[PDB]
């Protein structure tokens, strides 16, 4: 776990930090793809109304 | 006229015999074997 | 006497389950 | 010994008489003979 | 020497205690008078022998009295009093509805009131015999807790829903076939008892129950005169389904699953009779339960 | 030449999966065993998973179909939602539309194909495993009575309606169905066997159940033990249902008993069901010119009428 | 000994109390004597 | 004991108890005698 | 000895009971005699 | 010997007796006869 | 100790999230806003 | 450690994965949109 | 090794008789091709 | 042995014999080709 | 490691899968696009 | 457990101590984004009347 | 003690619940109030 | 069990004890809030009558 | 295996080889009495229309 | 594994490589015939219109 | 897992790399043929409107 923070070393083993790592950043991608749909489906047709 | 049909016999009357008539033989072979005497544990020891 | 003697008679099915319930509730307990 | 002759003897004796009753029972009812009020 | 198996095998004795023990033998060993229910109460049981194989306690001397009272009274009425001669065409009704739940010995339905009643005694006499015959061997009381559940079902059936709805009438015909059309007529009066929910219980432990004996069956057979180290059973079991119970669960298993089907069943119909009219009207609280309301169109809403 | 671990935890195809045991805990307080275990995944495993997936999937997705996609609809008449097989009109026809019966004939299709692979994998594990085949042959017994239902009793009748729906209620509405289409399946005789023989089974493991529980301080529920050499416990439950009624069996028998009454369930079920259709088109007006049923003139119909 | 004289006593003294029971059931219910209001 | 007192005692009482029973619900049931309201 | 003497006593004695039984119910139900108010 | 003559003597004599009672309630029924009211 | 951790996130995050769903669901089937063509 | 990494991984990943299968569909079957004709 | 070839042909093949089926099933219920009469 | 010859024909032995059966069901069916008095 | 890359790749194929099958059989069905005779 | 305050020593470990900070962190951001929520849904529409 | 903490927590925590949930659907249903649109 | 008074010794553990205190305090916030609650609804609506 | 050329010898047995050949001269006749079925039956009644 | 290249010497046995061949032989024919079929059956009825 | 990269030395063995270069080209490939394909079906028919 030398790659991990010495913070999060209790939680994270060393393999387990780099697959966190990819979830943590597919999570903000798909974070910001969603939010530009919702913007986009609510220039199209607001659901609020 | 009183008769039921063949087709009434032969479903309910021979399947009924069957099933009363076979059940009393197999009960019968079950009792034989379960009486027979075969490998105990002898009960004066074990319990 | 339609009701009242109806929820007796259903309490009485329900005391017909309580056996088995012991059961498990024996089963439960006796295996710790 | 393929067979046991007991065990012949009481699956030809059942199955005689079952078909006996079985074939006594079709003709009777059938209607077909006047036997036992037509 | 050749010794024989309790399954049938005839094993050569080297290819443990056992014994080659005749049944007499164990049967005299675990005679024990005196330990029944009866004599609990009483300090004696009245009838603490055996006739035959048979032992006759006073509850098996109650059951038997209920026995040849209750073949009698039903074949008097149905040969005599319908005069059908044949088993399959009598029909060995309650008294009507009409008569509400009391008894007339000069009105017609009395036989079947006293069948039901010999019956009742010769059930109630054999739950308390197995118990009997249960404390004589300082078994557990298992098996009359199961056969307290079918006991249960019938008193349900001919007692307690009878005298709920008040009409004694409502009690099922004592019918070989016969029967059978009250079972109907009653399944279709309050119509779909299958979307009876304690009837859908009954049947899935029902099914389950004939599903569990096949099993058990299968897996006993399957493992009964071969070398195998009794964890056999255990790897197949848990090769198919990936879960094996073990040898007490599967009896345990047998036991509760048996006894709850009638339980259910037998709450099912007495709720059928009194508190439930319609089982289709049942269910129709399901689509206005408030968290699907709303949403549908056409004929996908409610 | 059986290796009981090796059996247990070879990996792969022909291997298990789930291979570090779990413990319910629950499972063991209750019912003496709480481990999971390694399930097998051995080709006949493969297929039957995958065509009941496939069987399945397309229930779902046609259930979803039917509530116009909506997911709540869908969790509301999932109970009441079902696939029902092509109607009476064009009815052993595959060409029917994937909304009127196109839908089910698939899924029933690998329905078929999924139980078939298990029977498969029943089998081969039984082998695989060192036990006998019994429980091969009583799936297939219950696979008779299941391809009278979904394939024999359709075909034979003409038309794949005669099928049930796959759907939760849509069995309910079968049987319903069926026993009113063919008079009143009451009178059909090899229901009443089948029915003699289902209320025996429930009869015979509640009986057997409760008989290896009350013995169970002596062991008795070791059947693999008990069946070489009696022990007390065999011998109180043999005692036992000699005074009760007389007569009794041993470890072995019982067994044989269960097997056969579930397996004569399942037969004469799948016997009187083919029958409901092909030969006997109402079953109580069959049952009158058997006289097995009942005359009832003068019926008192108070008890059914509110 | 065939037979225990108890066990004699037992079937008998059980054979005759339930014929009785039957048998007055059985004219009590026909209603061909006029007792009990028949 | 093949014939302890107390067993026909116990047998005797239970005997005379149920017929007592069973005779008065009999005779109640008949609506013959105008007995609680009959 | 092929039977016990009480088997053969106890199935002679219950054949002829459960006999007599079914007679006397037969001919009560035929209605043939006028016993019993016919 | 394939048969014990106690299971032959038990066979014979119930299928003698389950015959006896079959034909003479098929004969009864048949109403053939005039016998027991026709 | 009375509970451990991870029992007590299950529990508290499998409740939040029925609930969640179970409110959404109540509130969109009620109508009651102009929310999805309501 | 309180939870398994792969264990939060398999559920957050399920559960998103039916939530937008599920929201798809409320908002498919809404017919709000105007999406695949709706 | 990781993967076994065996069990990737047993998926594939699988997997491609499934679709094939499937596909054929929607293809001739879709009544869009006029084959085997449609 | 990867791979069991065995194995392998009793998969394609079964599945051509189910495919013809399949196949030989959805023909008839179709009503296609007049077969035994369509 | 956290997880093995034998089940990654077994879910994500199915995965992948299951939702290729669904919005096939989504799509297809909403008639939006004249395929298959809409 | 060294992170843990020793008053809560007898029920968090060390690592259920910093996943207990962030389900706390994860709650408090919920609340504050269900309190937004529930202003704008009453300004918009209120459902009490 | 007579009762674990955790097992009194558990019957509290959870008949809390059913109870609001219970209160809240009694008390929408009952129209009496005008919430979400009644 | 230092932690607990030795009135309630018998009863609590030390960790148990500060889980009730826990339950004891939520307990009297949600009753504070039930009480503000009910007292608004009544003000909107009485449903005694 | 003496009878299996080399080149499958790590796969089919002797005696698996000789039921090999026969499984593969009977799949070849059976595809010519298909293309002999399926050509006759199309001659007879096409089913692509 | 001397018959496996050397770059799929550590997935290959010896005979799964055969039998890897016959199957991707068995797929590429498929694929040819599917594409045949697809071309054929859309000179005939195109389903996409 | 000498061709594994030091950095996806902890989750890939030797022969999972070589298996997960062919899922990742499988998937690019499989990504590449969707975008023509929905870029196609939209030319065709929008399904957004
Ligand atoms: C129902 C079966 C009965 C039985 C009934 C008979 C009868 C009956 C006879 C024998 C006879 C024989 N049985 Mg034996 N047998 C039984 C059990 C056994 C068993 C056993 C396994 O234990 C064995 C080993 C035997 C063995 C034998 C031999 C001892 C002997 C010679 C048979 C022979 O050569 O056949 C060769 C001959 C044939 C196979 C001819 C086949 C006949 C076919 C059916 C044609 C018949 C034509 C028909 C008569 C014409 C019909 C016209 C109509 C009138 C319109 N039986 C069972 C219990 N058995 C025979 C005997 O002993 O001779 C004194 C004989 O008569
Ligand atoms: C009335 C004419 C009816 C008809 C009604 C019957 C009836 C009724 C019967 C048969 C039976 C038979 N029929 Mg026919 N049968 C008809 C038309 C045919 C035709 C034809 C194509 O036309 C054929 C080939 C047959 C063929 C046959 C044989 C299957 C059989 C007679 C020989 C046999 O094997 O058993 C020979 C029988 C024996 C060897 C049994 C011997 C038993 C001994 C004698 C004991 C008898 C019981 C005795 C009373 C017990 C006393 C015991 C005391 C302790 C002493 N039937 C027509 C339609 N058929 C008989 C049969 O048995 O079926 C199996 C029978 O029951
Ligand atoms: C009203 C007239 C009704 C009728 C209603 C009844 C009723 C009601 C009863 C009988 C009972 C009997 N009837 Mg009658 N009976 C009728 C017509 C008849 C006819 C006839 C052909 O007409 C006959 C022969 C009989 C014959 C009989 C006997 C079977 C019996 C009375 C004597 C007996 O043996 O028990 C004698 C009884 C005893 C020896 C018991 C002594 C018990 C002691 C005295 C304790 C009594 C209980 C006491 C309150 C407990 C106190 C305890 C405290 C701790 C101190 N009845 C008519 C139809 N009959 C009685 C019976 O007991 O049935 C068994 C009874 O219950
Ligand atoms: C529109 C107004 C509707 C209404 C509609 C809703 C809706 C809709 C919801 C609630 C919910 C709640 N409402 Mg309300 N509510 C109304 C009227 C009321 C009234 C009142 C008497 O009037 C009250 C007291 C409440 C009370 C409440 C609480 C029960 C709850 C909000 C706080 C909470 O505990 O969860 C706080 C929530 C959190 C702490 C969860 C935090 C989760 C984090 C932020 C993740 C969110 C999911 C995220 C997208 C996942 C991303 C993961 C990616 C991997 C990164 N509502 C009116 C009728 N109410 C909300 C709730 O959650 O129910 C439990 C909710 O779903
Ligand atoms: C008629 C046109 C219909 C249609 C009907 C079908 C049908 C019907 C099928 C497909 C199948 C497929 N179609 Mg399509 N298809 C259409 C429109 C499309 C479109 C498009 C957007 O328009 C696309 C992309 C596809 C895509 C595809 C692929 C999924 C697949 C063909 C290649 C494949 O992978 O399997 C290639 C197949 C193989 C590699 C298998 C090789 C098997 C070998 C040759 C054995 C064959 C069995 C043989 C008889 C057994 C003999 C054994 C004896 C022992 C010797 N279809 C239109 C709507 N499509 C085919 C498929 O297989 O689905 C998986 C198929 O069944
Ligand atoms: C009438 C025309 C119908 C049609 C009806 C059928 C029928 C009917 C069948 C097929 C079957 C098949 N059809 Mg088609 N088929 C049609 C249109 C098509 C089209 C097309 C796009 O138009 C195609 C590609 C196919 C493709 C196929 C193959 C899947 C298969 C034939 C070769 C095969 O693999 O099995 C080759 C078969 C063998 C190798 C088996 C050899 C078995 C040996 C010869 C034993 C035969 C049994 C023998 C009697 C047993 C004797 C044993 C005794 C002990 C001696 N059909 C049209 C719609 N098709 C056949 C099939 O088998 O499905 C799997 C079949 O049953
Ligand atoms: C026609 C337009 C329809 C529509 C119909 C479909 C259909 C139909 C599909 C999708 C699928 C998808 N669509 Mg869409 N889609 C639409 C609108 C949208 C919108 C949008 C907001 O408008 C979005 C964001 C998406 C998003 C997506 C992704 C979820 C996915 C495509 C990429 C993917 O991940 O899988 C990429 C796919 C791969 C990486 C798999 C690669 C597989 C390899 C190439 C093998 C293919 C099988 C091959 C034939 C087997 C041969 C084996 C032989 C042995 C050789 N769709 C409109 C409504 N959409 C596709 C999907 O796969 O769903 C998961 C699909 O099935
Ligand atoms: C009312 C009638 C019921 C009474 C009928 C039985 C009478 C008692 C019979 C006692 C004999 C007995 O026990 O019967 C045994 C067979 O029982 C058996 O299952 C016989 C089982 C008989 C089934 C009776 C069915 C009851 C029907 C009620 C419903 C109609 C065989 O007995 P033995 O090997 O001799 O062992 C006893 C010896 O020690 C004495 O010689
Ligand atoms: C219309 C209809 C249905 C007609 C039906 C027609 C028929 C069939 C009638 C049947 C009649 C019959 C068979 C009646 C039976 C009467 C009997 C047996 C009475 C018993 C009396 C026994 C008695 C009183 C016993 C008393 C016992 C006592 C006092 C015991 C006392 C005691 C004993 C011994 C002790 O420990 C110690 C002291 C104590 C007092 C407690
Ligand atoms: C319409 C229709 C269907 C008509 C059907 C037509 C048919 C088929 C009729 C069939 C009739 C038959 C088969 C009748 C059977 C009559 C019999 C078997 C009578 C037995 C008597 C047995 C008797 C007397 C037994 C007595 C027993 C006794 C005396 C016991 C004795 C004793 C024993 C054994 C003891 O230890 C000690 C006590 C005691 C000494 C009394
Ligand atoms: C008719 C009507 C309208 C009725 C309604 C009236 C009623 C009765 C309303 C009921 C309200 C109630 C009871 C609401 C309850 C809300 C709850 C329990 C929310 C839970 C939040 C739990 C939360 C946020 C849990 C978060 C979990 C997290 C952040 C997990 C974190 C994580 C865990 C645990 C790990 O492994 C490792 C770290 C990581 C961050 C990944
Ligand atoms: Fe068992």
């Amino acid at each position: 776990n030398d790659l991990v923070p010495d913070q999060w070393k209790p939680l994270f083993n060393n393999a387990q930090w780099l697959v966190h790592d990819i979830v943590v950043k597919t999570i903000y991608g798909g974070l910001i793809i969603a939010v530009i749909a919702h913007v986009l489906c609510w220039a199209w047709t607001p659901w609020i109304r | 006229s009183p008769w039921p049909v063949w087709s009434g016999y032969a479903l309910c009357f021979v399947p009924l015999a069957a099933v009363i008539l076979g059940f009393i033989i197999a009960a019968r072979f079950t009792d034989k074997q379960a009486t027979s005497a075969y490998l105990r544990l002898d009960p004066a020891k074990a319990n | 006497m339609n009701w009242i003697v109806a929820t007796f008679m259903l309490m009485f099915v329900l005391v017909a389950f309580l056996p088995l319930v012991v059961s498990l509730a024996y089963t439960w307990v006796t295996n710790p | 010994r393929p067979f046991e002759f007991r065990t012949s003897v009481v699956v030809s004796t059942l199955l005689g008489l079952v078909m006996a009753l079985l074939i006594h029972f079709v003709v009777l009812s059938s209607g077909a003979f006047n036997w036992l009020r037509a | 020497r050749a010794l024989p198996l309790p399954s049938g095998e005839t094993l050569p004795a080297e290819a443990a205690s056992a014994e080659v023990i005749p049944f007499s033998i164990i049967e005299e060993f675990y005679k024990r008078p005196g330990k029944t229910l009866a004599a609990r109460f009483f300090g004696v049981d009245p009838f603490d022998f055996w006739i035959g194989r048979f032992y006759v306690g006073l509850f098996g001397a109650i059951s038997i009295i209920g026995i040849i009272l209750g073949v009698a009274f039903y074949l008097y009425e149905g040969v005599v009093n319908e005069g059908t001669l044949n088993i399959l065409a009598m029909r060995i009704e309650p008294p009507p509805v009409s008569q509400g739940l009391n008894v007339d010995p000069a009105q017609p339905g009395f036989f079947w009131f006293l069948t039901m009643v010999a019956a009742t005694i010769a059930f109630v006499g054999w739950l308390l015999r197995q118990i009997d015959i249960s404390l004589k061997l300082d078994m557990g009381m298992e098996v009359p807790i199961a056969f307290g559940a079918v006991v249960s079902s019938w008193i349900t059936l001919q007692w307690l829903r009878p005298i709920a709805m008040g009409a004694w009438g409502h009690g099922f015909p004592l019918g070989i076939t016969h029967h059978l059309d009250w079972v109907s007529n009653i399944g279709y009066q309050y119509y779909n008892f299958f979307y009876n929910p304690f009837h859908a219980i009954g049947i899935t432990l029902l099914f389950a129950s004939t599903l569990f004996l096949h099993m058990h069956g299968s897996a006993v057979l399957s493992e009964a005169k071969r070398n195998i180290s009794d964890q056999n059973i255990h790897v197949f079991w848990r090769n198919i389904l990936g879960y094996s119970i073990g040898e007490i669960g599967i009896h345990r298993v047998a036991f509760w699953t048996g006894a709850a089907s009638v339980l259910f069943s037998n709450l099912c119909i007495f709720l059928s009779g009194t508190f439930v009219k319609d089982w289709n009207a049942f269910w129709g609280f399901w689509d206005k339960m408030p968290i699907w309301n709303g949403v549908g169109q056409g004929a996908l809403v409610a | 030449p059986i290796d009981l671990h090796d059996e247990e935890y070879r990996d792969g195809l022909e291997g298990t999966i789930a291979k570090p045991p779990g413990h319910v805990g629950w499972m063991q307080r209750l019912l003496g065993e709480g481990q999971v275990g390694p399930i097998y995944v051995g080709l006949w495993g493969v297929i039957s998973f995958i065509t009941f997936f496939a069987s399945a999937f397309i229930i779902l997705v046609d259930y979803g179909r039917q509530v116009g996609w909506n997911p709540i609809i869908y969790l509301r008449e999932f109970w009441n939602l079902a696939v029902y097989p092509p109607p009476t009109e064009y009815g052993l026809s595959w060409n029917v539309p994937w909304d009127k019966g196109g839908a089910w004939l698939a899924a029933t299709f690998f329905l078929h194909i999924s139980v078939l692979t298990w029977w498969a994998r029943l089998y081969t594990r039984a082998k695989a495993t060192g036990v006998g085949t019994q429980l091969a042959w009583g799936f297939a017994s219950a696979l008779s009575l299941y391809f009278v239902i979904y394939l024999f009793h359709p075909l034979a009748l003409g038309n794949w309606s005669a099928a049930p729906g796959h759907g939760f209620r849509a069995i309910l509405d079968w049987t319903n169905y069926v026993s009113i289409h063919w008079g009143n399946f009451y009178y059909n005789p090899f229901h009443m066997l089948s029915i003699f023989f289902l209320l025996g089974s429930t009869l015979l493991l509640a009986m057997h159940g409760a008989t290896i529980v009350a013995t169970s301080k002596w062991k008795s529920e070791m059947e693999f033990t008990e069946m070489m050499a009696e022990g007390p416990g065999t011998q109180r439950a043999q005692l036992f249902w000699r005074w009760v009624m007389g007569w009794n069996a041993n470890s072995y028998n019982i067994h044989i008993w269960a097997w056969w009454f579930a397996a004569f369930t399942a037969i004469t079920g799948a016997i009187g069901l083919f029958l409901s259709g092909t030969l006997v088109p109402d079953w109580y007006a069959w049952g009158e010119t058997a006289k097995i049923v009942a005359p009832w003139p003068n019926p008192d119909w108070a008890q059914y009428v509110f």
